């Protein structure tokens, strides 16, 4: 729900870093549902235990990836103190694919997704900065 | 209420009647006394696929012209507008085309039955 | 079955989209899809081939259930307001599922499974019209629900229409499943726009039924298929895999050619409206829908394929039955370019 | 929509008499004649797909296209040019409408505002 | 493209059905007529846009009249009220045998 | 860009697709008497009966 | 909105979930969508003998009508797709989601 | 290594990579009804929820 | 799609392919069934066969026309070039189309019309082709592909008379025969030819024979107009070395099949050819 999404936006800057760790947990692990749930749907497993062994897999790995990322970012911005600027995300963006490579057991895929999700990221924080509207109302 | 008072009525007739019938005579069921009738000699197979298309083909046309009546029923009702001359060529209208439909049918050879 | 009975069948077609674009309450629009289904069906089927067979079971399926999901939504729309002119929903609940129902209408992704699979079991000409008349109603009751649409929720499909109506087309070799590919591509633009200004959308639909009347036109003078099937044509009628090519590209959208027109004006509305990245990544993305359409041009006009020997005694046999609409669908699809201002008179 | 819905006319009329004040495209208005090429060349591909021998066959079929094209594509130009004239009407008795929303601003000079200078290095 | 040519040609074969109100044989009143009648008459030259401000109220009392929503959830509080009274008090004789018979 | 899993499988046919065609076999057979009324108490026909 | 109306929907959100978990020889798919055009019926039925509304007394009926007929329809589909195997829904020649 | 390998690694071959595995992914050849049509149901389930508005 | 005005002939009648088989024995079958029926007779309907109805009616090279050469089969059968099969299927083509000429014209002026060979006689000598190794078994799979996509949608058959000759009389008939090619044949071939031929040909052929809508002859009638269509899967995309030519030889080809008076243009139009200039106006 946006509610939830609504629950991570108030950081507030980055203090408490557990308090919006675990919300990061949060959003990570719904993700996961939801692509295990597709991925369920379009793969038909065969023999349903292996079905729960997926998405547990999918599960685990995004709520893993939205923990580390945001205590990462929290802590990077109780850390430098900046504590605003787009970069601040970055690492953690940076440190997330890292995450993502360690259960893939890959360094290719990790440090792929070292760059692009830490670019992603990025964009993100500046993005709050901006007010960058990506679905914007008519107006017109 | 009322209705649904004789409904109870008879359904719970119909179910003693039931009972009474089977927890009653008390004898010796056994195999082959309970197996299918066949006209004596066994079965050479449990009952599987007497597929027709000369079912559906005209089966469907009872669907479709019991959809039909089911604009007719209104009619009576109907015929007591204020203004039937609006409503009189709507009257015959869906008949014409009941029949039409009939008609199409009746000479596409769409009509085997049996 | 005789032309007299495919006529009828195909005019009642023309109807029971005519009957949408035309009646303002709910109801005979929900009569208009469910008349245009039963008379959509049939034209499938002839020829019939066991494929056939299930290619009509897959779209009646699924527009059926979207019918309902319609219908359920009215008669929700309905309880909470108790009107049945079009104008605004009064209820989101309901109003997404309209916005479902159409969803599987135009074919949009994550529902556009049936679309690819459907376009394989039919013969060029029912392919073809299906995908350009059957386009056409349920844009056309969008462009009257534009008013409250959820925007979030229209462009989602809108962007996750042409993303998956790229990758799903670089993988295909027969024809069709890829012409299906470009038109769920494409209808991402058109439902993209539809939020901010529909006369952009009505745009945008003239260029692509323009367009793939192009093309399926070609397909038929070529009775092209699979691939391979198109590659021999170089040598027999070498004219019109010379002009597949141009409006392969036209759908490419290189910007002199018409097929460009759409995109550049659906980028300035939503530019009114910010939006700015959405754009940038649907443009992006667009080139990805262009890539398979180049090289399906390698396979054609631009490189000649081993040609079979068989060909031969074909050359001295001139093509039939000329279709007289084609030269103008490639022209119009093609130079119109400037003139576009002309937009202007779909107000 | 815009325009659409706008209140007074009627709907299916391809051009309102509320039209016709405006002056017709002159005939050989450079758009208009690009509708000629445009039917002109459609009229050619007429011939070379069907084999045909092109540019000299047929030119009686031809002549139909240009006509065919130029002649749609002045109605056309017509209802462009009402279009637009339409929607300019609208915006300035809008702009009548709401003088307040549509202010007269102020016109200071370069002399009356400082504006910060980036040297080029 | 919403075509009205029903409305050039002036044909109404689809507009009747419209509507609450609007002419129904034997003149039989909807159940919201009125709230319907009002809200209509607000809305015209206002047009779907600032129509949905300024006759919000009207069709609110439209909404209720269609639902009976709020009523329903008063009249729901006062019956669960009334089950906490219900040993304080005895509520009322005649409901039981009072000149609601002789009323008529 | 086939995968070796669908590389099995076989190219689609240039028409038809008929060899499936070969795959039905419905059929049913059934018997008369011998106590059938109309079997005269002392016949057999078995009979291989369409629908 | 009563309480009754509310189960009629969700009659309806049943009526669709049995279609789409959509299993084994498809004729149960027509059912399942049968039965959802019958929840789809009542629940406007209830509506127009709500609100006096008379003129929608004539939709539900119209409304069943098309619906039925689709169904109408669509068994004959099915009686192809039974022709050439004795149906079920696992078996599909078309290629590529 | 710079400039025929890596330079050309970067991105032409990246993409061209991604778009393998995406474009085998999402055409998946198989066409299954219950697959993607229980994969309707489900976006159904999501879309009535994430959109819903209301709290 | 002008049956509409009219729904079709009543009329009804059949037309003959007589099917002797031999070499001398081959024209002998003719002789008799160009008597025998008041239709127009086969001409065989080889190489230069469509040449005869593509305008100016007459044979072409054989470079182009089929590039195949009979002759060239029987001096130098099992040539490396895989002219053994090249011909083959390029006849089968041809005599398609012949059936095509013909059943079209039973279609319309309903008179019978009488064919020298015709197509289910055609799967008789690859028969045996395929048996003295003439060609390779994937010229046959190819064969038959084409065979089951073209033959099948072609429904009735027959009215035809099948016909029998001793092989080792027709040896003998074929030494009186005047050509070279005609001699040097076979006899084994030639034996194993009749073998299959009366094995499988009559026996199953006979059964339809034997039985010997008008809807479907409409849509049946439109197919035979337009014989690019009949023609449209023969030539379809396998890519046998044999069969298949390179882009260039291909392009080049048909560069010079454009050289040809009739050929630029479609038939009315042509100026080389003296089509009267009055329709270019
Ligand atoms: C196994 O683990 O090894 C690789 C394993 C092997 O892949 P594969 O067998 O070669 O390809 C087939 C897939 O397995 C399974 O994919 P598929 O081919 O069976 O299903 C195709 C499906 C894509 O396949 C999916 O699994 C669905 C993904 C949908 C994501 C939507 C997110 C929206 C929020 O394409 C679609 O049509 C998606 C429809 C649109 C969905 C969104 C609509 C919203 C409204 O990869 C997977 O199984 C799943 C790939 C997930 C891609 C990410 C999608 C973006 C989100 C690995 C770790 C995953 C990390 C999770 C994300 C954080
Ligand atoms: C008799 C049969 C022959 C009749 C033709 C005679 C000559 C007509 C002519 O070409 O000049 C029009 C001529 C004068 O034109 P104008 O109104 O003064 O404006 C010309 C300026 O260039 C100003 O013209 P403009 O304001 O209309 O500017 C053109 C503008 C708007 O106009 C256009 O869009 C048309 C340009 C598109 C190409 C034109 C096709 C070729 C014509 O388009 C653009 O600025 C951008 C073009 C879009 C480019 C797209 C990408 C390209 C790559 O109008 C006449 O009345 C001349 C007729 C005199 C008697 C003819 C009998 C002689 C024998
Ligand atoms: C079997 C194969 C499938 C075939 C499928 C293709 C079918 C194509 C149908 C295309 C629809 C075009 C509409 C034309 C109908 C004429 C009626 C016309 O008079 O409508 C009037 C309005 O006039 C029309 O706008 C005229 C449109 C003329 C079409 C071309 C306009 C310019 C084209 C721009 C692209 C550049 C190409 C130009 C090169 C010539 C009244 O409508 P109005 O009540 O007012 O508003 C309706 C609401 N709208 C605007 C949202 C639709
Ligand atoms: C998220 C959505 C946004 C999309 C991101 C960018 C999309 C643009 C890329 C679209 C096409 C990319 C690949 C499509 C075709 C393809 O995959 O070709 C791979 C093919 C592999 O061989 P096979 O075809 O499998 O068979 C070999 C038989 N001999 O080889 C190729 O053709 C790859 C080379 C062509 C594509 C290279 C394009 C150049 C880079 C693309 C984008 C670069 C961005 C531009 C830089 C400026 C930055 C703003």
């Amino acid at each position: 729900a946006k509610t939830l999404l609504h629950k991570y936006s108030d950081i507030p800057e980055g203090t408490e870093c557990h308090r919006k760790a675990y919300a990061s947990t949060s959003i990570g692990g719904a993700t996961g549902l939801i692509v295990s749930a597709y991925s369920i749907a379009l793969k038909p497993p065969a023999s349903f235990l292996e079905g729960v062994a997926r998405t547990g897999r999918y599960t685990f790995t995004s709520a893993a990836i939205g923990a580390i990322f945001g205590l990462t970012s929290c802590i990077s911005a109780q850390v430098r103190e900046k504590p605003d600027d787009p970069l601040n995300y970055f690492i953690g963006g940076c440190a997330g694919g890292l995450t993502l490579g360690a259960r893939t057991r890959s360094y290719g895929i990790g440090a792929a997704a070292c760059a692009y999700m830490g670019l992603t990221a990025a964009l993100v924080k500046m993005g709050q900065l901006e007010g960058w509207q990506v679905f914007a109302e008519p107006k017109v | 209420m009322n209705i649904m008072l004789t409904l109870l009525t008879n359904v719970t007739l119909a179910s003693l009647l039931v009972l009474i019938a089977f927890w009653l005579p008390q004898l010796n069921a056994y195999s082959e006394k309970t197996s299918p009738y066949e006209c004596g000699f066994d079965p050479m197979g449990s009952a599987r696929l007497p597929f027709s298309m000369k079912f559906f083909l005209v089966a469907i046309t009872f669907l479709l012209f019991d959809l039909e009546i089911a604009l007719l029923l209104p009619l009576p009702w109907a015929s007591q507008t204020n203004n039937l001359k609006t409503m009189l060529t709507m009257a015959l209208f869906l008949l014409i085309l009941l029949a039409a439909s009939l008609a199409y049918e009746w000479t596409q050879k769409g009509l085997e039955w049996a | 079955m005789n032309p007299i009975i495919y006529t009828t069948l195909i005019m009642t077609v023309m109807s029971g989209t005519m009957l949408v674009m035309i009646s303002s309450h709910w109801l005979l629009i929900w009569i208009g899809f469910e008349m245009n289904l039963l008379a959509m069906i049939p034209v499938l089927m002839k020829n019939f081939n066991p494929r056939a067979t299930e290619a009509a079971t897959k779209y009646f399926l699924t527009q059926a259930t979207a019918s309902m999901m319609l219908m359920m939504a009215i008669i929700i729309n309905l309880l909470y307001s108790g009107q049945w002119t079009i104008t605004k929903m009064f209820n989101p609940v309901a109003m997404t599922m309209m916005t479902m129902a159409l969803a599987m209408k135009l074919g949009l992704s994550p529902f556009h499974f049936w679309v690819p699979e459907v376009t394989q079991g039919i013969s060029l000409q029912a392919g073809l019209l299906l995908l350009t008349w059957q386009k056409l109603a349920p844009l056309s009751v969008l462009c009257q629900i534009s008013q409250s649409i959820n925007p979030n929720l229209m462009l989602t499909m809108a962007m996750l229409s042409i993303l998956i109506g790229g990758w799903g087309g670089l993988n295909q070799t027969q024809l069709r499943k890829i012409m299906a590919y470009s038109s769920i591509a494409h209808m991402g633009w058109m439902t993209a726009v539809l939020p901010y200004n529909t006369t952009m959308t009505i745009l945008n639909l003239l260029i692509y039924i323009t367009m793939t009347l192009a093309m399926f036109m070609l397909l038929i003078h070529s009775s092209a298929t699979t691939t391979l099937s198109l590659s021999h044509t170089w040598n027999k009628m070498p004219v019109i895999t010379s002009l597949m090519m141009v409006t392969l590209l036209s759908m490419g959208g290189l910007p002199p050619l018409s097929g460009f027109m759409p995109k550049w004006m659906i980028i300035q509305e939503m530019t009114k409206n910010e939006s700015i990245i959405m754009p940038t990544l649907m443009a992006m993305t667009a080139l990805l829908n262009l890539y398979f359409y180049m090289r399906l041009a390698y396979s054609s006009s631009l490189t000649m394929f081993p040609s079979t020997n068989n060909m031969k005694m074909k050359w001295q046999f001139e093509h039939t039955k000329q279709m007289k609409l084609l030269p103008t669908m490639i022209v119009l699809s093609t130079l119109v370019l400037p003139m576009t201002p002309a937009l202007s008179s779909l107000n | 929509t815009m325009m659409s819905g706008r209140p007074g006319r009627v709907p299916l009329q391809f051009l309102p008499n509320e039209a016709r004040s405006l002056p017709p495209p002159k005939l050989t208005d450079p758009r208009l004649v690009y509708m000629g090429f445009l039917g002109y060349c459609s009229g050619l591909i007429d011939n070379a797909i069907r084999r045909r021998p092109v540019v000299s066959a047929g030119l009686h079929r031809q002549l139909l296209y240009v006509t065919s094209f130029v002649f749609f594509g002045y109605y056309l130009l017509k209802r462009q040019d009402y279009m637009y004239a339409l929607r300019d009407h609208d915006m300035f008795a809008y702009v009548k409408s709401h003088p307040e929303d549509f202010p007269e601003k102020d016109k200071k000079t370069y002399g009356e505002i400082l504006e910060e200078f980036h040297p080029v290095r | 493209p919403f075509f009205d040519v029903q409305k050039r040609l002036g044909l109404d074969l689809d507009r009747w059905m419209t509507i609450q109100s609007a002419e129904q044989p034997h003149k039989i009143p909807g159940r919201c007529h009125a709230f319907e009648k009002e809200w209509i008459e607000c809305a015209h030259g206002i047009g779907g846009i600032r129509a949905e401000k300024e006759c919000k109220i009207e069709f609110d009392d439209f909404v209720e009249c269609l639902l009976r929503q709020k009523t329903m959830k008063r009249l729901s509080a006062i019956k669960r009220q009334r089950d906490k009274l219900i040993k304080e008090g005895k509520y009322t004789p005649p409901p039981h045998h009072l000149g609601k018979e002789d009323p008529r | 860009y086939p995968t070796k899993e669908t590389a099995h499988w076989k190219p689609p046919p240039w028409n038809d697709v008929d060899p499936p065609k070969d795959t039905l076999v419905s059929n049913l057979t059934l018997n008369f008497g011998p106590q059938h009324p109309a079997a005269h108490g002392v016949l057999r026909l078995v009979m291989e009966l369409s629908g | 909105m009563p309480l009754v109306y509310m189960n009629i929907i969700m009659a309806f959100a049943i009526a669709l979930a049995g279609l789409l978990m959509y299993r084994s020889h498809l004729m149960s798919s027509l059912l399942c969508l049968e039965g959802m055009m019958l929840s789809l019926f009542i629940m406007s039925t209830l509506i127009i003998l709500n609100t006096h509304f008379t003129l929608a007394n004539m939709m539900p009926i119209i409304l069943l009508v098309f619906a039925a007929c689709e169904a109408a329809l669509g068994l004959s589909l099915l009686v192809m797709v039974s022709n050439t195997y004795g149906t079920d829904y696992v078996q599909n020649l078309n290629l590529l989601q | 290594l710079l400039d025929l390998i890596w330079l050309e690694t970067i991105l032409p071959k990246t993409t061209s990579f991604i778009q393998m595995k995406m474009s085998i992914m999402v055409s998946n050849q198989k066409g299954l009804i219950k697959l993607y049509f229980l994969s309707f149901l489900i976006t159904i389930m999501i879309s009535m929820t994430l959109f819903n508005y209301h709290e | 799609l002008g049956e509409r005005t009219t729904r079709k002939l009543t009329e009804t009648s059949k037309v003959i392919t007589v099917d002797g088989n031999i070499c001398s024995g081959k024209g002998r079958l003719a002789r008799e069934i160009a008597e025998k029926l008041g239709l127009r007779h086969f001409p065989e309907a080889g190489i230069h066969y469509a040449d005869s109805t593509t305008g100016d009616g007459k044979p072409l090279d054989v470079q182009l026309s089929g590039n195949c050469s009979l002759e060239k089969f029987y001096d130098d059968p099992k040539s490396n070039d895989g002219n053994s099969y090249r011909l083959q299927s390029w006849l089968y083509a041809s005599r398609l189309l012949q059936y095509a000429d013909a059943l079209e014209h039973l279609l319309s002026t309903g008179q019978g019309v009488v064919l020298e060979r015709s197509i289910y006689s055609d799967f008789v000598f690859l028969e045996a082709m395929y048996r003295q190794g003439f060609i390779r078994k994937q010229c046959v799979e190819h064969y038959n592909e084409v065979k089951k996509v073209t033959a099948c949608e072609y429904l009735p058959p027959h009215v035809v008379v099948y016909v029998d000759v001793p092989v080792p009389e027709i040896q003998s008939r074929i030494q009186k025969k005047g050509n070279p090619h005609e001699m040097k044949i076979t006899a084994a071939y030639l034996q194993d030819i009749e073998n299959a031929y009366k094995k499988t040909f009559l026996p199953e052929m006979s059964e339809k024979c034997e039985v010997l809508d008008d809807r479907t002859f409409h849509r049946l009638r439109m197919l035979v107009q337009n014989k690019l269509e009949v023609l449209n899967y023969t030539t379809i995309p396998v890519y046998l070395p044999e069969i298949t030519i390179g882009a260039h030889q291909s392009d080049r080809v048909f560069q010079k099949f454009t050289e040809l008076p009739g050929r630029k243009y479609s038939p009315g139009y042509n100026e080389d050819v003296g089509d009267k200039w009055i329709w270019l106006k």
